[PDB]
C-alpha cells in the first residue's frame, strides 16, 4: 500500500493567537480589540481604549494591561469607548471575554448588532409575548418566557 | 443507413442540452460564491483565541488508539455532487487511518452511502443541512448533541480547506475529551510553562484563569469553542464545495 | 430555571439569538443574519438500504433532547 | 466460464466510458470505480509484447500459455489481486512478471522518495 | 430460414447482371414483393383444409444494431412478431440475448395454451414496472420491492443453452410470479431451479404429503396443460410442493453456500451455478 | 383551453427530463414538482385499454365520452386530484375508474402492511 | 406561397420523367436559377418606374428542424432574409411560435417607420438580454 | 515579434477575462491587471474610422503606414505609454494623433472641472 498519502494539516495551526507573556516591561496605552460573532469578525485588532461588559456576576469595565481573565458575556448590551471619545454600543447573544495581562481583548459572541438596526415598537409586543410566555404554566414555554425577557429587560432600560 | 446519421445528430442535441444544463449548473455555483468568498475576506480570526485552549503537539495515532476506549471522527461531506475528489479523499482518510475502537457520525449525503459501503459497522448516521440558508452556530450545537450521545474519547473533525480558488485542501480539528481535557489542564496548571511544540501557544495564565472558572462555565467554554470549531469546519467544506465544483464544471464542460 | 430544565447552554444561546434576530429593523442586515437562525436542516441514519431520521435530538430549541 | 466474464465486465465498462468521460471517476458509486479499476486492469493486461515488434516497444517477447492466461483472469476477476496497481498489467505476461513490475516500479517510487529527501536536505 | 438477406443479396446479384434497373440500396426495387410472397404462404389453414399450417422462423442478420435498413425494414413490415437479439444483451452475459422491449409477437394469448395465459399476463405486468425500475442502482437492498427480486429472479430463470419441457418452466415461473424464490439471492436462482426439476427434494428428505403432484413423472404436463395451474386440484398440491423446496432449500443449501470462504470451493460453486444455467 | 393547456405541461415536462436525468428531482422547486407530477400523471392517465386488446392486454376496455374526457383532465390541471397516487391513471378510464383503482392499490398496500406485522410477530 | 417545396418536387417529377440530368436529392441542376428566375421579380422599383413594389412571403417546410437541406439551403441564400418557427414553441402558448435567434431581416431598420425604430431598439436590448438570463437561469 | 507578442496578449487577455467573471478583477496580480488594462487599451486601438464614412459620421479617415503602426504597436508593448486614458485609443489612428484626443480630454476634463468650481463658488 501506499504510506499514507494524505497528510491533513492541523487547522488550528492557520490562527495566530497570542503568546501571553508574564510581562518585562511597561503596559500598552490601549487595548488591542477584536469582535468575533459566529465565525466572521466585526472589529480585528483595533486599537480601543475601555470596554464595559455585562456578565453574570455583574457588569463589568476593563482598561490596558486589565488583570488575566476569562468569562461568559450576559445576554445584553456591550459599550465600547475609543481613545477618541465616541462609544459604540452592541446587542449581543452570550458570549466569552478573553482578557489578557498583556492587554488584548477576544470576545467571542454568537451575535452583534449595532443598537441603530433596533427599534424598541418591536420590542415592546416581544416584551407582554414574553411575558404570557412566563405566565403560561408550562416547563417548555416558561422557560422560553424567562429567556426571552432576560435579554428583552437590558434593551429596555438601555433604550429608555 | 438514415439510422446512424439519427442516432448521432441525437447524441449531439444531448450533448447541447446537456452544455446548458451545466452552464446553468455553472452560474448557480458562481451564485454562492460570490456571497461566500465574503468569509475569504474576513476569514481567520473567530480562533485566534479559540486554539490556544484545545491545540497539542502533534499525537501519534497508534498511541491514542491504546490511550483511548472509543474514538471519534467528523468527516463533514457534502449533499449534491459535481464537487471533486473531496468526499473520495474524505473517505480514503478514514479508511487509511482506520482502526478498531472507532465510529463515524458524518454529514452530507455522499457520506451516508459511501461509509455505509466501504465502513460497514462503525459509520452510524449523517446529518443534513439544506443549503436555503447558511450556516448557525445552532447546527454546530446541533452536531454536538449528536456527539455528546456517544462516549467518545477524542474527536477528530475534518473538512475541507480554502487556501485559494485552485487549493482545496483537507483539515483537521483535534478536540480531547471534556473530563480529559479538564485533567490536562490541571496537570498543566501547576507545572512551569513550556512549549513542548514548535509552532505551539504557551497558556499557562488561561489554564490558571479557567482553574479558577467554576465548573458550569468551564463546561460551557468546552462546548462553546468546540461548537466554533465545528462552524468554522462547516464554512469551509461549504466554501470548498462551492470553490471546487466549478473546476469540476468547466472539466465536464 | 432554565439550566435544570434540560437545556443546554448552546440551545440556551440559540435561543436568544432567535429572540434578538425577531426585534431588529428591516434592512441587509436581518436579511442576511435570520439566515443564521433559521432551523432547515435535519438527521438521518441509514438502514440496510432505505432512509431514516435519527430523530433523538430535535431540531427545535425549545424541546429537550433524552 | 472465465471469457464469458471477462467479456461481461468489459460490457459494462463500456457503458461507464459515456459517463466517465462526461463527469469522471469520483461521480461514481464505490462498486462502479471498483469494476471500473479491475477492468482497466484487464484490458490492459490484454496487451502484450510480441518477439516481432521488438523494434517498437524494446521490449523481449513473451509467449503466454493457455493455463496461465486462465489462472491469471480468474485470479483477477475473483479480485485475487486489486492491491496491484494499474500499470503493472501493461505490456506483460504472466502475474509473475506483473509482480515483478509492480516492485520494480514501488523500488523506484521508493527510490525518488530517498532521492527528493537527500535533494531537499542538501538543498 | 436462414439469413434472408442473402436471399435477398442473390436476387441482386441476378438482376444487376441481368441489366435490371437498382433501386434503394442496389437492389431490384421488387424485394418486398419476393418476402411477401414467401412468406404469405406461412398461415393456418381452415378446417376445411384440413386444419394444418406451416410457421415461418425466418432469420436476419443486423448490423450495428439497426432497423433502418432496407430489407429489415420490408421484413420487419411483413412478419407478425420479431426478436430481436441485442449484442449488448449477448456481451451482457445473459442468453439467449432477446430485449424484451423491442421484441414482441402480434398473436398474443391465444397462441399459448391455458396454462401459460395466466402466467404471461403477469410477467408482462411484473416487466413493465421492472424496466422502469431496473436502470436503478438498488440501494433498498433490504427496502427493494417484490417487484425488483422477482424481475431480476426472472431474468436468472430465462438464460438458458437447451430448450426446457413446458412443465419444467412453468413451475419454475410460478415460484417467482407468487414471491416464493424471493429469500435466496440473486445468483443461486438456476441452481433452485435445477433441484426443483432433475433433484426433488421433498422425495429424498421424506416430505411427502402431495399425493401426486411431483415433478419425475414429467408426464404433468398433460395435465397442466388441460386444466392449468390456477385450478382446484393442482394449486394446493403446488404449494405444498414449493413451500417445501423452498424450505429445504434454504436450510440445508443456501446454509451451506452462504458458508464458503475458500477459493478452491468458491469457484467450484460458481462454475456449478454455470454449469446448470447451460443444462437447463 | 384544456387541450392547449396540457400540452404546454408536456411542452415542459420534456425540459424536466432534459434536466431530472442529469440532476434530479431534488433540483426543482415545489412549482416545478407539481407540474411535473401533472404531466406524469396526465401522460400515465391518457393510455386506456381496449376491448379489442384484451388479447395483449387481459383487460376490459372503456368506452369513454367526450364530455368525460373533459372534466377530467380539467380536475386535473387544477389539482383536484393531486393526493391521488400515479399509477391510478395508468391504463384507466374515467375519474370513477380511477379513484375505484385507487382504493384497491390501497387496500393491497394495507394487505402488505398488515402481512409484514404479521410476519413480524410470527417469526 | 404555400408552398415552393412543392414546386420543386414538381419541377424534379417533370425533369426525371423527361430524362434530364438529376443532381443533389434527385433535383436537378437549376433548381437554384428556378427560384432566382421567381423571388428577384419580387423588388421595389423606382419612382422612374411607378414605384411600384412586389412583397414576396415564400413558405418553406422544413423537416424536424433541418435547414441543411438543399431547397431551404437555397431560397435561404437568395431571400432577404428568413423566418424560422419552432414547433417547440407552437405547442407552449408561444403563437406565432417564431424563433428569434434564427428569424433574420437584413432590412433592419430602414423598412420601419418613425414610431417604430426607437422601440425596436429597446426591443432588440431587451432579448438579447432575456435569452442570456432564461438561458442561464433555472426552472424555477 | 510584435505581431505575436499582441497576439499572446490578447490570448491571455482572454483567458484573464474568462477567470475575471469567476474571482472579480482585484483577484489579479499586479502584473496580470497591468496586460489586462494593455489589452484594453490595444482592442480599442484596432478600431479605426474610415474616409468612406466621413460625410455619414463627420470623424475622418486615417491612411496609417505600416512602419508607423508596428512603433506604436511596440510602445504600447513597452510600457512607454500606459499612462494614457483607454477611451482616447479608441476609433483613431497613429499614435501621434491618438494623443491629440488625449489632450483634447484632459483640457475638457479641466474645463467641466473650472465650470463646477465656478458654478459652485458663485453660489
Amino acid at each position: 500500500q501506499d504510506p499514507r498519502k494524505f497528510f491533513p494539516d492541523n487547522g488550528f495551526r492557520f490562527f495566530d493567537g497570542p503568546e501571553d507573556s508574564f510581562g518585562d516591561g511597561n503596559i500598552p496605552a490601549q487595548i488591542i480589540l477584536t469582535l468575533t460573532r459566529q465565525d466572521e469578525f466585526i472589529l480585528k485588532q483595533e486599537p480601543v481604549a475601555a470596554i464595559t461588559i455585562r456578565t453574570n456576576e455583574g457588569e463589568m469595565g476593563v482598561l490596558a494591561g486589565h488583570e488575566y481573565t476569562v468569562q461568559q458575556l450576559a445576554p445584553g448590551i456591550l459599550e465600547v469607548e475609543y481613545e477618541g471619545g465616541k462609544k459604540d454600543q452592541y446587542v449581543i447573544s452570550g458570549g466569552f471575554a478573553h482578557v489578557n495581562d498583556t492587554g488584548v481583548v477576544d470576545i467571542n459572541t454568537v451575535e452583534a448588532v449595532p443598537l441603530e438596526e433596533i427599534d424598541h415598537e418591536k420590542l415592546a409586543k416581544a416584551l407582554e409575548e414574553a411575558r404570557a410566555k412566563s405566565q403560561s404554566p408550562d416547563e417548555a414555554v416558561r422557560i422560553q418566557g424567562e429567556i426571552a425577557l432576560e435579554i428583552f429587560e437590558p434593551l429596555e432600560a438601555a433604550l429608555h | 443507413g438514415g439510422g446512424t446519421i439519427r442516432f448521432w445528430r441525437e447524441k449531439l442535441e444531448g450533448y447541447k442540452k446537456y452544455h446548458q444544463i451545466v452552464k446553468t449548473i455553472k452560474m448557480v455555483t458562481l451564485a454562492k460564491y460570490r456571497q461566500t468568498v465574503v468569509r475569504t475576506r474576513v476569514r481567520d480570526q473567530t480562533l485566534r483565541y479559540t486554539r490556544k485552549a484545545l491545540d497539542a503537539k502533534t499525537q501519534d495515532d497508534q498511541e491514542v488508539i491504546e490511550k483511548s476506549e472509543c474514538l471519534l471522527y467528523v468527516p463533514i461531506t457534502t449533499n449534491r455532487g459535481s464537487c471533486g475528489a473531496l468526499n473520495t479523499n474524505m473517505v480514503r482518510y478514514l479508511q487509511e487511518v482506520e482502526n478498531p475502537k472507532m465510529t463515524i457520525i458524518s454529514v452530507g449525503k455522499k457520506a451516508l452511502d459511501a461509509m455505509t459501503k466501504v465502513f460497514q459497522d462503525t459509520y452510524r448516521r449523517t446529518i443534513l443541512n439544506d443549503m436555503k440558508q447558511a450556516m448557525s452556530f445552532q447546527f454546530a450545537a446541533y452536531v454536538l448533541e449528536h456527539m455528546n450521545t456517544v462516549p467518545w474519547d477524542r474527536a477528530q473533525i475534518v473538512y475541507n480547506r480554502y487556501h485559494g480558488a485552485a487549493s482545496q485542501k483537507l483539515a483537521i480539528f483535534n478536540l480531547p475529551k471534556f473530563e480529559d481535557w479538564k485533567q490536562k489542564l490541571e496537570e498543566d496548571s501547576a507545572g512551569d510553562g513550556k512549549i513542548e511544540e514548535d509552532g505551539l501557544l504557551q497558556s499557562l495564565p488561561m489554564k490558571t484563569a479557567l482553574g479558577e472558572l467554576e465548573e458550569t462555565a468551564v463546561e460551557d467554554f468546552y462546548n462553546f469553542h468546540s461548537c466554533l470549531a465545528v462552524l468554522n469546519a462547516v464554512s469551509e467544506n461549504e466554501l470548498s464545495e462551492y470553490a471546487a465544483r466549478i473546476v469540476a464544471v468547466e472539466n465536464q464542460l | 430555571s432554565w439550566r435544570d430544565a434540560g437545556i443546554s447552554y448552546l440551545r440556551y444561546l440559540s435561543i436568544v439569538t432567535r429572540c434578538i434576530h425577531e426585534v431588529q429593523k428591516e434592512g441587509p442586515l436581518l436579511t442576511k443574519n435570520v439566515r443564521f437562525s433559521t432551523i432547515g436542516w435535519k438527521s438521518l441514519y441509514l438502514d440496510h438500504g432505505a432512509t431514516k431520521e435519527y430523530t433523538a435530538i430535535p431540531a427545535e430549541l425549545e424541546k429537550i433532547p433524552e | 466460464n472465465v471469457a464469458m466474464d471477462i467479456v461481461e465486465m468489459l460490457t459494462k465498462y463500456k457503458e461507464l466510458q459515456d459517463i466517465i468521460a462526461v463527469l469522471g471517476i469520483d461521480e461514481l458509486s464505490e462498486e462502479d470505480k471498483l469494476i471500473v479499476d479491475r477492468a482497466r486492469k484487464v484490458a490492459k493486461f490484454m496487451s502484450q509484447p510480441f518477439a516481432v515488434a521488438e523494434v517498437f516497444t524494446g521490449m523481449k517477447g513473451y509467449y503466454v500459455q493457455l493455463e496461465d492466461c486462465v489462472s491469471d483472469f480468474g485470479s483477477l476477476l475473483m479480485g485475487q489481486c486489486d492491491n496491484i496497481p494499474e500499470m503493472a498489467f501493461y505490456m506483460v505476461g504472466g502475474l509473475d512478471s506483473v509482480k515483478e513490475k509492480a516492485a520494480k516500479m514501488a523500488a523506484e517510487a521508493a527510490a525518488m522518495r530517498e532521492r527528493a529527501r537527500k535533494a531537499a536536505e542538501a538543498k | 430460414y436462414d439469413d434472408l438477406s442473402k436471399q435477398a443479396v442473390s436476387y441482386r446479384q441476378i438482376s444487376l447482371l441481368l441489366r435490371r434497373p437498382p433501386g434503394r440500396e442496389a437492389y431490384p426495387g421488387d424485394v418486398f414483393y419476393l418476402h411477401s410472397r414467401l412468406l404469405e404462404r406461412s398461415a393456418m389453414m381452415s378446417p376445411q383444409k384440413g386444419s394444418g399450417s406451416l410457421t415461418s422462423l425466418p432469420i436476419v442478420e443486423t448490423l450495428s444494431n439497426d432497423v433502418t435498413a432496407y430489407i429489415v425494414t420490408n421484413v420487419i413490415s411483413i412478419t407478425d412478431g420479431q426478436i430481436y437479439l441485442d449484442a449488448k444483451l449477448f456481451t451482457g452475459g445473459q442468453r439467449p440475448a432477446v430485449n424484451i422491449g423491442l421484441s414482441v409477437s402480434r398473436v398474443g394469448s391465444s397462441a399459448q395454451n391455458k396454462a401459460m395465459k395466466k402466467v404471461g399476463g403477469a410477467l408482462k405486468m411484473l416487466m413493465g414496472e421492472y424496466r422502469k425500475m431496473a436502470g436503478e442502482q438498488t440501494s433498498g437492498s433490504q427496502n427493494v420491492s417484490p417487484v425488483m427480486i422477482r424481475g431480476a429472479r426472472c431474468l436468472q430463470l430465462f438464460n438458458q443453452k437447451g430448450p426446457s419441457y413446458f412443465m419444467d418452466a412453468i413451475v419454475a415461473l410460478y415460484a417467482v410470479t407468487n414471491g416464493y424464490m424471493d429469500d435466496v439471492k440473486l445468483q443461486y436462482s438456476k441452481f433452485y431451479e435445477f433441484l426443483l426439476l432433475n433433484k426433488d427434494l421433498p422425495v429424498l428428505y421424506g416430505q411427502v404429503n402431495n399425493k401426486y403432484f411431483y415433478m419425475y413423472n414429467k408426464n404433468l404436463n398433460y395435465f397442466i396443460r388441460y386444466f392449468g395451474l390456477n385450478h382446484e386440484i393442482l394449486e394446493p398440491e403446488l404449494k405444498k410442493y414449493i413451500e417445501i423446496h423452498t424450505n429445504l432449500f434454504l436450510d440445508n443449501y443456501q446454509s451451506r453456500m452462504n458458508e464458503l470462504k475458500s477459493d478452491e470451493d468458491l469457484v467450484q460453486l460458481k462454475n456449478l451455478l454455470y454449469a446448470c444455467k447451460r443444462t437447463v
